[PDB]
């Protein structure tokens, strides 16, 4: 029988793409957020439910089955699922997109007896992808064909994941007219003139 | 004095302001080359030099005019009422002395030109104090590209 | 008098009044080979007086321009820019 | 940090009794829509430019337009294919300013 479980926080989201940026030159990078709608708590489905039915808590240990990453829309999540023995990433595209072999994430585990806080700490890169958003020739009359921005992508040990649409997360970004707007995308200029129409191009 | 004072100058991208070529009079100055644009929306990319602390900001002004409407034996467009603008220069507004930008890269603003014609384009510049300001060049402020081509 | 943009506006200046046969004035402190395209702004939005003046080889110019009043759309009232 | 493409400062005027002066917001359509295209100096080079800028926002009607209690909408909205702009403000509002033609 289902007895006595003592559970409060859970993991830390990180707020800043750590250690590689795929900025145009890789030396710099610039002040990412991931977008912080993080309804909050990297939800912790105990590995030692048993354990948790019977004795209140003490080190209590979890399938890291999953670490919430919400932004403006969808979520994303790198979860070291603890019932399969391997990491497995998922995307806002929802499918597990890498699923790499016995421990390569730590484990999450409580910090005391009697306790249910845990710990998260994730490093990411940006890998695009693109999806043009169209704009009127009725406001500078340069209708802009403008790519999606960039795209969350996870790294471990150096190796990189999309995790979709940063422009579903990534702050700050903008937009002009609903056009997601931000690095690694860019924008065909169908510069409409008296002389014509000619198409440049932009990259962001 | 000499502690600002400040020359300021405009000059191409195609030659720097750093250095402008030997087809410039002191009383005019046509440009025998061309602006070469990126054609996002007609942008004339050029230098300006600032040279010593520069306490104010000011103004390279600009507007569009249609080459079918140059008069070519004085340096002066004709006609083509179409659309003008201007920039701001900021070096910074320094407080005497030890704050100054010696190369400024100003890429001309001009738009918001969407319901009146484009063709093939002659546009006067000039290094411009603001409004009657502190004492400029050893020139060329004066700069009239022969060779632009406007896009809206 | 005020020094706008750097050549000395001497005339027009803003807010000038005028009558029946009084003369707009050009004087302006030009850089040299200069040309004046100058536009009277009618309150109907439209150049009723376009012509093309020649500043001299000085810096200077006292030039005659467009006589009001005596010249159909100007014989009646009303604010023009010029 | 360093910007060093084309942006605008979107120009949008009105009355001060077009805007409701408090809260930052506007009551009204704009009674002039213009734009200055801010081509915003890098900070690649602080020699070579400076990222601090001072920007004469332009509009071809408000030295057309005549004297009286205006209110200006400053909006920095990216000319779509530069960069990203404002980690906040993203806009400046003068909330009591006063034209005079």
């Amino acid at each position: 029988s289902t007895l006595s479980l003592v559970a409060k926080g859970a993991g830390v989201v990180e707020f800043l793409l750590t250690a590689y940026p795929y900025t145009g030159n890789i030396t710099f990078a610039p002040p990412w957020f991931i977008a912080e709608n993080v309804v909050k708590q990297p939800f912790m489905t105990y590995s030692d439910l048993q354990f948790a039915k019977t004795n209140p808590s003490a080190i209590l240990s979890l399938s890291t089955v999953n670490i919430t990453v919400v932004g403006l829309g969808g979520k994303a999540s790198v979860y070291y699922n603890s019932t399969s023995g391997q990491t497995v990433i998922t995307n806002i595209y929802g499918q597990t997109v890498a699923t790499l072999s016995g421990n390569v994430l730590p484990t999450l585990t409580e910090l005391a007896a009697g306790n249910g806080t845990f710990t998260g700490s994730l490093q990411f890169t940006i890998v695009p992808n693109n999806t043009v958003v169209q704009i009127p020739s009725s406001l500078t009359k340069t209708s802009f064909a403008v790519y999606t921005n960039g795209s969350l992508a996870i790294v471990l040990n150096g190796k990189a994941y999309s995790l979709g649409p940063a422009g579903l997360f990534l702050l700050p970004f903008v937009t002009y007219t609903g056009s997601a707007i931000g690095a690694n995308a860019t924008a065909i200029i169908t510069v409409s003139d008296g002389v014509g129409t000619s198409t440049t191009q932009v990259p962001i | 004095t000499a502690e600002n004072f400040t020359p300021i100058r405009l000059a191409p991208f195609q030659v720097p302001a750093q250095v402008p070529l030997p087809n410039a009079p002191k009383l005019k100055y046509e440009y025998n080359g061309s602006i070469v644009i990126t054609p996002q929306q007609q942008v004339l990319k050029i230098y300006v030099t600032s040279i010593l602390p520069y306490p104010q900001e000011f103004q390279i002004q600009a507007f569009v005019y249609e080459a079918s409407q140059f008069n070519v034996h004085t340096g002066s467009p004709t006609a083509a009422p179409v659309y003008f603008s201007y920039s701001a220069v900021r070096a910074y507004p320094a407080l005497g002395i030890g704050t100054s930008v010696p190369n400024l890269l100003v890429y001309v603003q001009l738009q918001g030109i969407s319901n009146l014609p484009a063709g093939k384009y002659v546009i006067v510049l000039s290094a411009v104090p603001f409004a009657g300001g502190p004492v400029l060049s050893e020139y060329p402020a004066q700069l009239i590209f022969t060779n632009v081509t406007l896009t809206q | 008098a005020v020094t706008i943009n750097g050549i000395t506006f001497y005339s027009p200046v803003p807010n000038q009044t005028y009558k029946y046969g009084q003369q707009l004035v050009l004087s302006i402190q030009s850089q040299p080979n200069a040309l004046v395209t100058l536009y009277v702004y009618d309150p109907k939005g439209n150049v009723v007086y376009n012509n093309v003046y020649q500043t001299n080889s000085s810096g200077g110019l006292t030039a005659t321009i467009a006589t009001f009043g005596s010249t159909p759309g100007f014989t009646t009232v009303g604010t023009y820019t010029v």
